[PDB]
């Protein structure tokens, strides 16, 4: 047997008689298409199937010349191909997804020894939000916008979230390849649905984190027949100047790679201020130690200058792995608490193994 | 003769029902499916559906007049999530292999260790690693290992060989990583094994074609639904593969594996168990001599070995005789292992 | 200017394409309008970028313009009569080409 | 009914007729039908590849007890290798002559097709009717381009090809481990084709191609100077003897090139001198002579 | 209807128009080389009792080679002057085609060709672009 | 080689349909050029005056250059230690005589596979003349512009073309007296001398290290 | 051609089509696969059409088109005339060998299903008589024609 969509009848009986009936005559059938440009004061439009050719067709009376914009899924007549109204990707809550506006886990005192960048943290984000009154007095313009750029997990996720919980209102964190959507003009109509309900509430914070894959990398080098990262990337530059005349809300970006850098946003008016992130001298690598560790059964009369000295260049997930690594170490035997030299294997594990 | 409403319904439809592709739902009685040319269309849906299986990504049966949703269709026998699921018994547990119990404890530990005695963990606070990376040359133990742990375990395995995976549906890909990620967290804790993964993950190119987005995005969306970090319930992953220099970066860096375990040469301990265990099923004579084969041959694998008995059979065949004597095991020796004998600088080291 | 009738100016750079064989089509296409319209001449600049001479194994871009090169050869100066048609090449490095050419 | 073809009404798509054969379009290539082209004692000195080949294909097939007796399987992958091409069509069009059994033969160049998915479809459809027929054998020529290595698919070595070998080496033993089906395959250059296909688990002989000893360059000798016409007087080891590691084929040019000199001068004789000068004008090497490159190093 | 059979494929053939327009003895010098290649291919097409007799079996092909502008194609053309087949050449980097499958196909379309029809000369003027040694194909 | 609007079934020509192209080049369109007034630059006001005098005055007195018997040149270039006024100038310039700026960038021509800069380069210059007499600058033309007759790995075969395609479009064949060039770099030697005779660019614009008086200026 | 004519969607109850005292419907014509999948039945039914012939326009319509006056007492000059009986004399003679192949054949081993089953639809006597039938009465036509005209002038 089959089923092809079958029910027992008690909801579709009723349906069954006559409404089918009036879904086949009265209701037509349309087709979607893409919209390559527009005219002025006269449709005009020109439509791609990308299978059969290349249309130049006219707009019903059912909608508005308003919203027709290029790129645009929209209902095609079998006759005379003639637009009828369009239809949106998705709808609605896709702002709430990456705005959780909760209160996260984190410590200010987590990020210890880089002291110094986190005060120009503090100014960048803290001051234009709460104390404006310097920045008329004095006559500059205050900032709105910092790349931050250097070695992966320096703590690029560590100060973004250390002015999070600082304010605690309207965080947004935007993954990079969450853009990277498969429809042609899918992520420019979300950075418009991104800004315009973020301008509505004040004292808001968005985070643009991983930048590489958007954020102006190549600027269209690669992709040759797509063309999505450059429209967004063109849409998003296009809509941070000119739509906003004295605004509230930061955008902040970050990066690994610093090559990928666009000159229009180093433009006065996107992106002004250069705070990179370096590594630790002795002391913040110390303390990162300080803190995967009390979470866990060590010995309380073991050293951690030692170990960092041992580790000349060395990231947050390294000291992060050695941890769990002389975690694994006092598994193997049955030791309830860790001792120094499962620590001191797993510096050598993790460094001589590659490294150097 | 009391079946009649439904009688109707099988006669209210048009007769040749072509199949369709669900791309997008919208809950106003109307969406938008995709033909089989690619063609989409702006139709609508039925009442007797069954609105509750519908997925982007399933079938469904559209018209000629207005192309509308018939109804929905099954899978249509698509056995891509059941097939893989080892249901009976690997090879032999721990003693089929020889000399690589510096290896084993570390596998013991991260997958026996966090489900039969979760406990040391507990102890300390300290979460069990997630993935586990089997590289080496090629052929050396790595299928033979993952068999042998797979045998001594308490909870389900699945075998991946990695080209069934990759479809050229645009959808097929990063679908049944979901499939089989909802398979294994509704299921037991299972083992994910994905040998072949240098296949799909390899330097991350982007080019402008559709030949190579349907690996890129595969990939890319099974290190999103490995790092999802909602629901997992221990679920563990061993990879292999032969080489690991030409491999994915990002996939190596912790939070994802932190198991990189090697798999080294060999000697001329291990190749006479694997002797032993070649030359177990068969009629071997009590005229054959295996010790003199063992000391001559200094470079060989277990496929090496077995290539030998296979020929040792295959010449007592040809003299028509049912067992085997040394002979045969002779020029076997000397026949099939002249192949790769290359490249040694003897007698200048002691 | 004077006594022209059909003159072609090739840049001798833009007939190449990233497609394998297509730029030997241009070639080909190029001489028989040469030979549709009666007395033609066919202007190629700078023959040192399409020119050059034969070596070795050569990183396999360059073994497609020693390709589009040998159909050059054949086409103006082979098996068929090229009549009524003279050529104009002109170039700096005339030091390395085929001496074929 | 797997793979069933059935007519189809063009207008209200309703059944018409269960249709007869079997999916095999392009057979052409495929059933040579014509099976005297060469006997069998026209090859010589290669006789061990013969005795091999022989009972490696034909005794499964006319006493296949005997190996369902002792225990183990029945090979059924065959790869010849000879990089001069010494003995790779004449022993193949030999086996294809006195076997009374189907010989398919498909170069390894015909795959190819235009579009995608075309040249991939007539791989299954190829052994279907290869099982169709139980008594074949499927003969593969010069299995070098599609077969050479899984390269990179962004930069070069395009994956089209490639679905074809992974068709290949799935589908003789990716479902089921099927019987009475030999192929052989036969190429040249045995460090550039892929290595995965080239494990004992499919492929059981490789059988390599020797060049000719003194013995045998004899004997191919008296296999071509049998239909000519020899005057006496004539020592034929000696040119055999004149021949350092020829290549078989090279018996074919100076039998030419007597032939040649013989004609010029209206005349059905040759001697000895006739071939002294054929060889020379064979061996004709990069690696000359010059008594000096060899002697050097003794 | 049932079109007669190899009406496709090519059409490649020299009759009337356009001819090579060279005699024979027309290349002065080459008292060994033009007495080479017609004893190779334009012996056998008329005089093929003599080969017959001996057993000689001959050359199916040959290889031309040297410095250029030594008579090449010259030789070439007065070969397809005096002779009674259908004489068919071909451009070396003519059959590479943007897809694939392409390039193979018409190597089939030309030997069915010549095949089918009469004792025919098939010329390919450069091979070099096409047949060098062959190795790891990376590209 | 146009769009024309055609009838589903007649098949005739009507429509004229304006003919667009590639979006590489509708990148590099950058239109809106703010007014920079001459006095931000400090010690280089003979620079700016050689230049005014280069191409303001062919753009105002067209006709005064046509019964003096002259013709206006159309190659400039500018030069100098990277990070003095090498993007300062002619786009504090171009935004007084309204001709619709055109930048190109250096290394976006050196794309992947072969044959691309030979396409975008000419494609550029087509869309500008197509245009009113507008203006092209080019920005580092040192990465395209090598030091010739070298057949060296890699930079051998994908550079000289683009190089080629661009000198050939400038002088050429056919006169182009429809669009200016005011092509900059910062490197002098490295440039072969092939374009870089006259004809081509030849007002050599040396940017000298700003003074004292220089620098005390701009501050 | 074809017409049709629609019935109202009133009549669901009845059959449709109301025949009453007529059996020509089964002539005429019969509804198709073509037709019965658009309309037919359901939505319009089909009608029959005939040919109002008469006198006054029937015989006067053949005698203006296929009627020609001075043609048929031409010659066809015999350059092409006896030129078209030589090329058609070497056709019938390889048939007329081939038909001779085939008659000395004559495989008697199973005879009749022999013939059956191997049929050519072109040897025995097709491709043998029918040239022969057009070459015989061509030149009984164009020498009765010459003869007449001999007799009628002078
Ligand atoms: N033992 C032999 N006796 C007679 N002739 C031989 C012998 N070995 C080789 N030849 C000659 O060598 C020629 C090559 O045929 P062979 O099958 O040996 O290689 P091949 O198949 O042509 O090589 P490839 O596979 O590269 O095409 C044949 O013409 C054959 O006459
Ligand atoms: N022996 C000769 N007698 C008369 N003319 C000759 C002779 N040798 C060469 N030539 C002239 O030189 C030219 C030789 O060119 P040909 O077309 O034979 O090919 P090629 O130049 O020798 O070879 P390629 O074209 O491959 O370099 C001919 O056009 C011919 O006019
Ligand atoms: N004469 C000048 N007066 C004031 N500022 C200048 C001058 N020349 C250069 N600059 C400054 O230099 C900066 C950019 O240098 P630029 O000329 O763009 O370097 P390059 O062109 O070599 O990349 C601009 O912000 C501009 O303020």
């Amino acid at each position: 047997e089959s089923d092809t969509g079958l029910a027992p009848p008690a909801l579709w009986d009723l349906a069954a008689d006559k409404q089918t009936l009036q879904s086949e005559q009265p209701l037509q059938v349309a087709r979607c298409t893409k919209i390559i440009n527009a005219d002025s004061e006269d449709p005009k439009y020109i439509i791609n199937v990308k299978q059969f050719a290349k249309f130049v067709v006219d707009l019903s009376d059912q909608v508005a010349p308003t919203d027709i914009e290029e790129g645009m899924r929209v209902g095609v007549d079998r006759n005379k191909y003639q637009i009828h109204i369009p239809l949106p990707p998705k709808i609605d809550p896709t702002v709430t997804m990456m705005q959780v506006e909760e209160k996260p886990d984190v410590t200010y005192s987590d990020v210890g020894g880089c002291k110094e960048q986190i005060e120009k943290l503090r100014e960048v984000v803290e001051t234009p939000l709460l104390h404006p009154e310097r920045f008329v007095n004095l006559g500059i313009e205050p900032p709105k916008g910092v790349l931050l750029f250097g070695p992966p997990g320096t703590g690029k996720t560590l100060c973004a979230r250390a002015v999070a919980n600082r304010t605690d209102a309207c965080f947004i964190r935007v993954i990079g390849s969450e853009l990277v959507q498969k429809y042609v003009g899918e992520g420019a109509r979300m950075v418009r649905e991104l800004f315009e309900m973020a301008r509505t509430k004040k004292a808001c914070l968005i985070f643009f984190d991983e930048i590489d894959a958007i954020g102006g990398a190549r600027f269209d080098d690669g992709a040759g027949g797509d063309n999505e990262v450059q429209r967004t990337m063109l849409e998003l530059i296009n809509q941070l100047d000119g739509f906003d005349p004295r605004g509230n809300i930061k955008v902040l970006m970050a990066t690994n790679r610093p090559d990928t850098l666009d000159p229009a946003l180093m433009r006065p008016g996107r992106l002004d201020r250069k705070i990179e992130f370096s590594l630790p001298d002795l002391e913040g690598r110390t303390h990162i130690f300080k803190i995967h560790a009390r979470s866990m059964s060590v010995e309380r009369d073991i050293r951690f200058e030692l170990l960092a000295r041992l580790c000349p260049n060395s990231t947050g997930a390294e000291i992060r792995s050695v941890c769990t690594e002389a975690g694994m170490f006092a598994i193997r035997a049955r030791r309830k608490i860790a001792t120094e030299k499962d620590f001191l294997e797993a510096v050598n594990k993790v460094i001589k193994s590659y490294a150097k | 003769k009391q079946e009649e409403e439904r009688s109707k319904v099988d006669d209210l439809r048009g007769t040749p029902m072509s199949v369709g592709t669900l791309e997008e739902i919208i809950d106003d009685n109307h969406a938008i499916v995709s033909t089989s040319v690619g063609s989409e269309h702006y139709v609508s849906i039925l009442s007797f559906v069954d609105k509750d299986l519908l997925e982007p990504g399933c079938s469904v049966l559209l018209n000629h007049k207005v192309h509308a949703v018939i109804g929905v269709l099954m899978d249509d026998t698509d056995p891509l999530v059941t097939v893989m699921k080892v249901e009976k018994a690997p090879q032999e547990t721990y003693a089929d292999i020889g000399g690589l119990d510096n290896q084993i404890q570390e596998i013991k530990e991260s997958v026996e260790l966090p489900l039969t005695h979760p406990e040391y963990y507990e102890e300390m606070g300290i979460k069990p690693p997630k993935g586990v990376i089997l590289y080496g040359p090629p052929g050396t133990g790595k299928t033979l290992l993952a068999k042998a742990v797979a045998n001594q375990t308490s909870a389900t395995f699945l075998r991946v060989v990695g080209s069934e995976l990759i479809q050229k549906y645009l959808g097929d890909g990063p679908k049944l990583v979901r499939e089989l990620f909802r398979v294994a967290e509704e299921h037991a804790p299972s083992i994910v094994f994905i040998d072949e993964i240098d296949a799909i993950g390899t330097k991350r190119y982007d080019s402008n074609s559709g030949g190579e987005r349907e690996i890129q995005r595969t990939m890319l969306e099974l290190l999103n639904q490995l790092d999802g970090f909602d629901s997992r319930g221990d679920v563990k992953v061993i990879m292999a593969t032969n080489r690991i220099e030409t491999l994915d970066p990002a996939l190596i860096r912790p939070g994802r594996i932190d198991r990189k375990i090697e798999f080294p040469l060999p000697d001329e301990k291990t190749k006479k168990r694997i002797f032993q265990i070649h030359t177990s099923r068969m009629t071997l004579a009590d005229d054959v001599t295996l010790d003199d084969l063992i000391m001559a041959k200094d470079d060989l694998s277990g496929a090496d070995i077995k290539a030998i008995c296979t020929e040792a059979g295959l010449m007592a065949l040809r003299e028509r005789r049912m067992k085997v004597t040394n002979e045969d095991f002779k020029k076997s020796k000397e026949n099939v292992l002249y192949k790769k004998q290359e490249g040694t600088p003897e007698g200048l080291y002691l | 200017s004077q006594l022209d009738c059909n003159f072609l100016k090739v840049v001798s750079s833009s007939i190449v394409d990233k497609y394998i064989g297509e730029s030997a089509r241009l070639i080909r296409e190029m001489f028989n309008y040469a030979r549709d319209h009666q007395p033609c001449i066919i202007f190629m600049d700078e023959i040192d970028a399409i020119g050059g001479r034969r070596f070795s194994e050569g990183t396999s871009a360059d073994r497609e313009i020693q390709r589009t090169l040998m159909e050059l050869l054949n086409q103006m100066d082979g098996f068929d009569t090229l009549h009524r048609v003279k050529m104009i090449m002109a170039t700096n490095r005339p030091d390395t080409l085929d001496p074929a050419l | 009914t797997p793979n069933c073809r059935v007519a189809l009404r063009n207008d209200s798509y309703t059944l018409h007729k269960i249709l007869p054969n079997k999916v095999d379009p392009l057979v052409s290539l495929m059933m040579v039908e014509k099976v005297p082209d060469s006997t069998y004692e026209m090859i010589g000195g290669l006789d061990k590849q013969i005795k091999e080949i022989k009972e490696v294909i034909e005794l499964p097939v006319k006493h296949p007890e005997l190996f369902e007796a002792l225990g183990i399987a029945q090979p059924k992958g065959v790869l010849l290798y000879g990089p001069p091409g010494t003995g790779k069509t004449l022993l193949a069009r030999a086996v294809a002559h006195h076997t009374d059994c189907t010989f398919i033969r498909v170069s390894g160049s015909e795959l190819v097709q235009k579009f995608i998915g075309e040249g991939a479809r007539m791989v299954r459809e190829l052994f279907v009717m290869a099982r169709e027929h139980a008594p074949s054998i499927i003969f593969m020529d010069e299995i070098d381009s599609i077969g050479s290595s899984r390269l990179e698919g962004g930069s070069g070595g395009d994956s089209e090809v490639q679905r074809t070998m992974l068709e290949l080496l799935n589908q003789l033993d990716g479902f089921e481990a099927t019987k009475n089906i030999k192929v052989i395959m036969a190429t040249n250059r045995i460090d550039i084709l892929d290595s995965a296909l080239l494990r004992p688990g499919r492929i059981d002989r490789k059988i390599e191609f020797p060049p000719p000893n003194e013995e045998a360059r004899l004997d191919i000798l008296k296999i071509h100077s049998r239909k000519m016409n020899l005057t006496r007087g004539i020592n034929l080891r000696k040119i055999a003897e004149l021949m350092p590691g020829a290549s078989g084929a090279e018996v074919k040019g100076v039998c030419t090139e007597a032939g040649m000199y013989a004609l010029r001068e209206r005349r059905v004789h040759v001697t000895q001198e006739d071939f002294e000068m054929a060889v020379a004008k064979v061996m004709q090497k990069d690696s000359e002579k010059n008594m000096s490159i060899k002697k050097l190093w003794k | 209807d049932v079109l007669p059979p190899e009406a496709d494929s090519s059409i490649m053939m020299l009759t009337s128009d356009q001819k090579p327009d060279v005699m024979y003895a027309d290349i002065g010098g080459m008292d060994i080389q033009k007495q080479e290649v017609r004893e190779a291919v334009e012996l056998p097409l008329t005089h093929f009792e003599l080969y017959k007799q001996i057993g000689i079996d001959p050359p199916r092909g040959v290889l031309m080679y040297g410095p250029p502008g030594c008579g090449k194609t010259m030789l070439a053309k007065a070969v397809a002057h005096h002779t009674t087949a259908a004489f068919i050449r071909v451009v070396g980097s003519e059959f590479v085609q943007k897809y694939l499958g392409e390039g193979p196909r018409m190597v089939r379309d030309v030997f069915r060709l010549a095949k089918e029809n009469a004792p025919a000369i098939i010329f390919i003027d450069e091979i070099d672009a096409i047949a060098t040694k062959r190795f790891d194909a990376q590209t | 080689g146009d769009l024309v609007g055609v009838n589903k079934d007649s098949y005739l020509i009507l429509e004229t349909l304006p003919t667009e192209y590639d979006s590489r080049v509708k990148a590099m369109e950058v239109d809106e050029r703010p007014t920079e007034q001459y006095s931000d630059i400090g010690g280089l006001d003979k620079q700016i005056q050689e230049l005014v005098e280069a191409i303001v005055l062919p753009m105002n007195h067209k006709e005064k250059f046509e019964n003096l018997g002259i013709q206006p040149p159309k190659g400039v270039l500018m030069y100098g230690p990277p990070g003095t006024g090498k993007t300062l100038l002619a786009r504090a310039c171009a935004a007084q005589t309204k001709a619709t700026f055109l930048k190109l960038a250096g290394p976006q021509l050196v794309q992947m596979f072969i044959g691309d800069g030979a396409k975008l380069v000419r494609d550029a210059f087509a869309l500008a003349k197509e245009k009113a007499p507008s203006i092209i600058f080019i920005d580092e033309l040192d990465a395209i512009g090598t030091k010739r007759f070298d057949s060296e790995k890699a930079g051998d075969r994908e550079v000289q073309r683009t190089m080629l395609e661009l000198l050939n479009q400038l002088d050429g064949f056919q006169p182009n007296t429809q669009v200016k060039v005011i092509a900059a770099t910062n490197r002098v030697d490295i440039l072969d001398p092939a374009l870089l005779r006259s004809g081509r660019l030849d007002r050599k614009i040396e940017f000298p290290m700003p003074n004292e008086e220089a620098r005390a200026r701009i501050m | 051609i074809d017409a049709f004519r629609l019935i109202n969607a009133n009549m669901m109850v009845l059959g449709h089509e109301p025949r009453q005292t007529t059996s020509n419907l089964g002539h005429l014509n019969k509804p198709s696969i073509q037709a019965l999948i658009h309309g037919l039945n359901r939505h319009y039914y089909s009608i029959t059409i005939n040919y109002r012939k008469n006198e006054l326009e029937q015989k006067m319509l053949l005698n203006l088109h296929k009627k020609s006056w001075m043609e048929g007492l031409t010659l066809q000059d015999y350059s092409e005339h006896c030129k078209h009986n030589e090329s058609v004399v070497k056709e019938m003679l390889e048939l007329a060998k081939n038909y001779n192949k085939a008659v000395e054949e004559e495989d008697k081993m199973t005879p009749e299903q022999l013939a059956i089953k191997n049929v050519g639809k072109q040897d025995p006597k097709r491709h043998l008589e029918e040239h022969v039938d057009v070459l015989m009465t061509s030149n009984i036509v164009q020498c009765l024609a010459a003869m007449l005209d001999t007799v009628v002038f002078k």
